[PDB]
């Protein structure tokens, strides 16, 4: 049939990495200030873990657009 | 490694600290309510009682509680960074213990300050049987208290001769250390430092006529190897010659206590305007800075309450 | 609105005064302001008045020290109403106990601490020392070693020549034992040697170094077998002390915080050759309970009540907040922000009409709105049982009245999440498909879908000059504010800036409107000149620059209301997305993938629910917090907070 | 003929993903200053938590030209 | 028709993404000295939320440019 | 048309795209400084805002040029 | 034709690498923060190698994307 | 051909958007130690403002080679 | 055949270089803070490797895809 | 010539940018030391601002590439 | 002579050029930490140069990729 | 003529801006060492400007491979 | 050899570029390690230049690569 | 002519471009060091020269590319 097919693949993994770059970035810092405060003190831990967690809407959301042209393919 | 994670905890403690209030009543103050007040605030955390010791002994174990833990706090290049502003305990455990050992004192003569290295360390350094293996067990990877040490072994390789020696080799490496990364808070203030402490050097040898090279250190940047051999000897026209510098009210001294209320008011002065780097080293630099012009402040105000003197005595040195 | 104030102006023989603080710190009202700029002497304390403070200061600090160390809190309750020697000697004898026995407490267990550490080694290397405890030159003290430091320990200790053995030893499974010496001067030495290649002494601190070892047994025996009779009995008569002391103890704080605040309060009044003096601010509406407690004084003592002046020191005067019922719990979201200067207007009112209304078109979903109900109806549990809610994970603490406020709002914020999730027609976003109670026209269910939403390409305009109308609203509300103000305060600047800009925007609009590519022209031409005229004048007027680039700026804060629309749009659409995987499932799997396709669905929407509903929450408050509080200068200048002379009650 | 379905497929992808980019820049160094703010004294937890959120405006910008791009498909 | 519609729709992903980057750029150094003004006193709350939220207006007219873009069909 | 309408799109989306990065990493720097200054004194906050807005003569500048693209569009 | 395959490959190779540089950002300051730990105290090894191994999902959902786009191929 | 137009306004929006760019990544450091002279003294007003605005050249010369190329249309 | 295997070699070459990139991202800061412990103290050797070790991962993910991608050539 | 029309203009305005790019990333620096030594001594001044100057040999360089490559037309 | 052939060119060059990037990062800074350790003491040289040359992997596998595609051309 | 000629303009403008940005990387940080050396004593700005010229080699060699290829175009 | 002689030169320039940058990069931190030891003593002068010279390795890689190519080619 | 001498242009370009990038970036940090010891002491002049230079065979390694592809051109 028509390229489209081919061309959707490249936006679908194009998003996907991108929001795995932006949730990496994030979750790089967020952890090492997490790692230190758990040195310091185990009470810190819940509050270290959650932290670590919330960026992850970032690459749920590329997922959900991934997801979308795969069902568009 | 990460000023934004350090500067945070920084500004939580640089919110707790004592007001110019705190100081303006306790100099008016008996021992008994100057203790009332200490007892109350943050530093009560450490005060086990009554008495002048007691008095030191809190200041000392909350000053070490709630600055001394900063290097442990961060690791990689911020540990570097911050590091260089607490060695000045670390100096004076290491040449305490050194003459100790040289006189031939049992290491209970020597009270050790709390510091960056873990006092297995002074104990350890007591019993090496050597100048370098002490040497050996005092060095972590970077600091610049053990590297200074290991320098001037070359120079001489036993006790006391080190004395003369210590000091000044450490004193222009931590001003290198500074220069040879990127924050330019830190470098200019441990300049200035360096002028300042060669400055009051040339002062209190004023008089004996030793040759100025052998006293004069490299890394400052107001003050010179002239101004200062001029300064040791009969001349006291070359502070008056200082202007635009940071020293340029040094104008008109023509004495060391004079001269000591003068700098320490200045480097106060100048550390104090770091707190313009809100995402590096000169806010951890103004917070520690603040912290032991506390903790100088309010030993003296006790001293003052206790035995009772004028306090005509006392305003002169607690103004600033 | 910020509450009216009135100077509560009052002299009087200054004998009486002490006992006027206390009729009026006992109706309290008033804030206090400290009478100091006055051609009279400030008031001070007589020794009797600064050995009643101290005295009062000492019974809250022990009091305070005895709750705290029996566990109790010290929150309010009735004043002890009895004298203060009778406060001394109620404290003093409960202090003592509570001391005595939790130093006992500590002092018991730190023993034990230290002894159950050494119960086996030490009664194992005693052993080992069993017939030679007191040798006459080999008692040497105890020592010990790592399991591989035994033999480099071994390697000197060889050199203590003996019948029986060396100090070379290593005798026991947990750690190595090498208490032992043959002949203890040299024994020392090669100890000591042991000690340069790496080695410790075994005389351990407390009752394995306080006694010969042929003791330190029995002293680690009898403690490790005594230590749990005497803790059990302390700790039950430390929680039976408790119980009888603390509301007398609790009693006796509050009546200790009142008496001081009382004498630390009274040096903030002027004094003369006989009379003293006070101002103070009250709220009007409050002024009859002044009125009544003054009145009491038998002399009908010397006072007036003088109007406040808003022109001049307005910087001074206290600050309160006077809301209708159905506003006064939204006060919550403001106050963390500064408090008003005195005169200024308070946007309290706003709040409660459109963060609710925003919040509901942005969730917008009948079974996400049941969902938000059900755990109101769970914290409306705890202000039932008037119990604070705790949850330490967050350090989070907070009493019934605000979980009543909590509450209170999310009931006004629900019946706005319904109503727009009719609008939209959206339960877990697509059950539609479950039941055709809502419609399209291609599927044509009991009522229709008056905003279909989900279709982007038909629906997507009619939302973004909706949500962009809104914010013209809000925007333009602002700067009449601003204009408002700045007229009524005389202060022709902030007149210029807020005609200013109100008169840039509506050129700035005009031109969109224009370049938008409408059908007609007619007068948008001359509201576009007459706008832009009127922001060049108002530039001119004031002869101030800022608002120059400042204008993108407000343009800027006109647009930005689109996030309405945009959270709303992404959230009810993954919410679709994920209500139709749900079906697909269920039919992928046939019937009995049913109970799979549902519980996938369900954890998925409650996943995505709880990580993104404090995102949806926050949104619309952020569009008052800045893009309107800003415009009239919320910010600008910090007011003085009302706190009256109070009691602690 | 044409390839266009293809290539809007790319565009929503692409602008999804610099949107978390974005969003995971900003997220980190505010997550990273909340956590030692939380690790000195708990009671910071909701200035930390509210500074935090602020940024992921960012991806819902992005998301929303992703499924209007979507709806052209 | 043609290939139009496909670039159009990489135009507009493109600068509703570099502005959502550059936001989240500005954003992140913004709110950490923010975080930390706030972790010293409470009182700088209106400067700090205010500083914050002040570079959100580069994403705003990336979005109003996409607008722009997909009226133009 | 094709080609030349589709090209226009991608032209004036990095027109302000990159305009809006620079300006938001010059944004970045400067208001960290100005929350610093404010922080410590409050009589800054009128040069605190004169710095931070001078930065946007770089995003003006690309709206100019993506304008100009829109009217030859 | 036949293009769509090749598309489809860059694809695949764009998520898989965008999303393992992505974890590698992350787990480089994790792993700096976890060995500075572990040099203190030893028995921290738990607490550090959990924070290292978490943000390696970001692989695990790169991965995912290019096995279901290998199905379509 | 149509190409031809389409594609000078690539080469337009490129250039100005790299010089703006460039010109905020000049003025970033520069705006900073701006902000932190007039801080520690209000005497330094005029050097601040010609070294902050001095960098502005770079987006002139991206405005100026922008016009000339849309002289050629 | 035809020109999809020489866009199936970019898209697994692509595959492979990311990965590497994004390894080597991870490792940089993990050898320094690894040489470091190993300078204080030479017991630490074993965690200090094997925390160098573990982001070899994300290449043997990268060749993972490569040799897929080569099975379909 | 249309194609070599349009695709000469994309060369010039990527060369134009490029260079300007570059004297910025130095500029930044050279005028934050330049601002650190007037606020210690205003008799810096000129020696600051020839620093601060010289690295403008970079986008002339670019500008006369540029004008070269117009003489193309 | 198709196009293919060129394109698997590509598709190795790439890959063996961003293999060595990421070799290059992780070396950049293990061997800064290397040079400071042996500047302390040479004893810890022999640990410090097998840190420095760990991170060849990386290069040999892009280069073995490049190598099977060289192979398959 | 045709694309060709188009297209050697796009390599020479890459070269051009590539050499300008790289110099401009180096002397960034040469010359605020230069400035700072500056600060300290007038006897410095020999060897100062000495090392601030010394990467200006750098766009010579991107100016001969333009003027290489102009003489080709 | 058609335009697979193009696509050749673009892979030659692309893997000889970015492993050239791989070594600057991995050399711009050694290089200043190296200068600060000779600065504290000239005892490792040795060290330092061999540290120092270990990542030209990773150009050579390039060089090869591209000399492959031109063989195959 | 031919579409694939425009390639060699656009290869040889990107060869030079990106090898004076990477010494550049070598170069700075190399340069701001050197400048250091000379300002602490002249008698490093000598060493901090020579390494300065040692990072230009990356430039003179794309020169030689660049001219191997301009001599096959």
């Amino acid at each position: 049939g028509g390229l489209d097919r081919g061309l959707i693949a490249v936006g679908m993994g194009l998003a996907v990495g991108l929001a795995a770059l932006g949730t990496g970035v994030a979750q790089a810092r967020i952890g090492a200030a997490g790692v230190g405060a758990i040195a310091e003190d185990r009470s810190n831990f819940g509050t270290a873990l959650i932290f670590l967690l919330l960026p992850e809407t970032l690459v749920i959301f590329g997922l959900l657009i991934a997801f979308i042209l795969n069902g568009r393919l | 490694d990460d000023f934004a994670y350090l500067n945070a905890r920084v500004r939580v403690r640089r919110g707790t600290l004592l007001k110019e209030s705190f100081f303006q009543e306790a100099l008016d103050l008996s021992f008994a309510d100057f203790l009332r007040l200490l007892s109350e605030t943050v530093y009560g955390g450490e005060l086990a009682g009554q008495g002048l010791p007691d008095v030191d002994r809190a200041v000392l174990r909350t000053q070490a509680k709630l600055v001394g833990d900063l290097p442990r706090l961060v690791t990689g290049e911020a540990r570097e960074a911050v590091r260089l502003l607490l060695l000045r305990n670390d100096l004076h455990n290491l040449q305490a213990l050194l003459r100790a050992k040289a006189t031939g004192r049992p290491f209970e003569e020597v009270l050790l300050l709390p510091g960056t290295l873990r006092e297995e360390v002074w104990r350890q350094a007591y019993e090496a049987q050597d100048p370098a293996g002490m040497a050996q067990v005092l060095a972590v990877p970077g600091h610049p208290l053990a590297r200074a040490l290991r320098a001037v072994l070359r120079e001489t390789q036993d006790l006391a001769r080190v004395e003369a020696l210590l000091a000044k080799r450490f004193f222009e490496d931590v001003a290198k250390a500074a220069k040879g990364l990127d924050q330019p808070a830190l470098r200019d203030y441990l300049a200035l430092e360096v002028d300042a402490e060669n400055l009051r050097t040339a002062f209190k040898l004023q008089g004996s006529g030793l040759a100025p090279d052998a006293f004069f250190l490299k890394g400052g940047r107001f003050v010179d190897r002239v101004r200062f051999a001029r300064l040791m000897e009969g001349d006291y026209a070359v502070l008056d010659e200082l202007s635009g510098t940071p020293f340029s009210g040094l104008s008109g001294v023509r004495d060391l206590k004079a001269l000591e209320r003068g700098l320490r008011c200045v480097l106060l002065k100048e550390a104090k305007k770091g707190v313009q780097d809100p995402l590096g080293v000169g806010l951890v630099l103004a917070y520690v800075k603040e912290r032991e012009w506390e903790a100088v402040r309010l030993r003296l105000l006790a001293r003052r309450a206790y035995f009772g003197l004028p306090r005509a005595q006392v305003e002169e040195e607690v103004v600033c | 609105m910020i509450a009216p104030m009135e100077k509560l102006v009052l002299a009087g023989p200054k004998g009486r005064a002490k006992e006027l603080l206390q009729s009026l710190q006992q109706a309290g009202v008033v804030h206090l302001e400290t009478l100091r700029p006055e051609a009279l002497s400030a008031y001070q304390l007589s020794p009797e008045e600064r050995a009643e403070l101290r005295r009062w200061e000492a019974v809250s600090a022990g009091a305070e020290h005895t709750l705290s160390l029996l566990g109790l809190e010290a929150e309010p309750a009735r004043p002890f109403p009895e004298g203060l020697e009778a406060a001394e000697k109620a404290l003093s004898p409960i202090q003592a106990h509570a001391e005595g026995l939790t130093r006992q407490k500590q002092e018991l267990e730190e023993e034990l601490a230290l002894a159950q550490a050494y119960l086996e080694p030490l009664e194992r290397l005693a052993a080992l020392a069993h017939g030679l405890d007191k040798s006459p030159f080999l008692r040497v003290i105890p020592f010990l070693l790592t399991e591989k430091e035994l033999p480099l320990v071994e390697e000197a200790l060889r050199k203590a020549l003996e019948d029986r053995y060396l100090l070379a030893h290593e005798a026991y499974a947990g750690g190595v034992a090498a208490l032992v010496v043959v002949h203890r001067k040299e024994v020392d030495q090669a100890k000591a040697a042991l000690s340069r290649a790496g080695v410790a002494e075994l005389r351990l601190p407390g009752a394995l170094g306080e006694l010969p070892l042929s003791e330190a047994a029995r002293r680690l025996k009898e403690r490790a077998e005594a230590a749990p009779r005497e803790l059990s009995e302390v700790r039950q008569h430390l929680a039976k002390l408790a119980r009888e002391s603390a509301s007398t103890l609790q009693s006796l704080w509050t009546r200790a915080q009142d008496e001081v605040a009382r004498l630390k309060a009274l040096e903030e009044l002027a004094s003369g050759r006989f009379g003293f003096a006070l101002l103070g601010y009250v709220p009007v509406k409050a002024k009859p309970k002044v009125e009544e407690a003054l009145a009491r004084h038998k002399e009908s003592v010397v006072y007036a009540f003088e109007p406040v002046d808003e022109h001049h020191e307005a910087d001074r005067i206290p600050v309160v907040l006077d809301n209708p019922p159905w506003a006064k719990p939204f006060e919550l979201l403001v106050s963390f922000l500064n408090t008003p200067k005195y005169g200024t207007f308070d946007p309290t009112p706003v709040v409660p009409v459109f963060f609710p209304f925003w919040f509901g078109m942005i969730v917008g979903d009948i079974g996400y709105a049941l969902l938000f109900y059900l755990v109101g109806r769970w914290l409306s549990g705890y202000v039932k049982r008037n119990e604070p809610l705790v949850i330490d994970l967050f350090a989070l603490k907070l009493k019934p009245q605000v979980i009543g406020k909590l509450v209170h709002i999310l009931n006004w914020m629900v019946f706005w999440t319904v109503v727009w999730g009719v609008i939209y027609g959206e339960f877990f976003g697509t059950f539609l498909e479950h039941l055709g109670v809502f419609g399209t026209p291609e599927h044509p269910g009991l009522i229709p879908i008056l905003i279909h939403r989900i279709d982007t390409a038909k629906t997507a305009n009619l939302l973004i000059l909706l949500s962009v109308a809104f914010g013209v609203v809000l925007v333009f509300f602002g700067l009449a504010l601003r204009a408002y103000l700045g007229l009524k305060h005389r202060h022709m600047a902030h007149f210029w800036e807020g005609v200013g800009y109100l008169g840039g925007l509506v050129g700035v609009l005009a031109l969109a409107a224009s370049y938008l590519g409408n059908l007609q022209a007619g007068w948008l031409q001359g509201l576009m000149y007459l706008g832009f005229g009127v922001f060049l004048l108002a530039v001119l007027m004031s002869r101030i620059w800022l608002m120059i680039p400042e204008i993108f700026t407000q343009a800027g804060h006109i647009l930005s209301h689109i996030r309405i629309y945009a959270v709303g749009a992404a959230g009810g659409i993954l919410a679709g997305l994920l209500t139709d995987v749900g079906f697909a499932l269920a039919e992928r799997l046939g019937l009995l993938g049913v109970l799979l396709g549902l519980l996938v669905a369900g954890v998925l929407h409650l996943l995505i629910l709880l990580l993104t509903t404090l995102g949806h929450m926050l949104q619309p408050i952020r569009l008052l917090w800045v893009e309107f509080f800003t415009k009239f200068g919320f910010y600008e200048e910090n007011g003085r907070p009302y706190r009256p002379f109070k009691s602690v009650r």
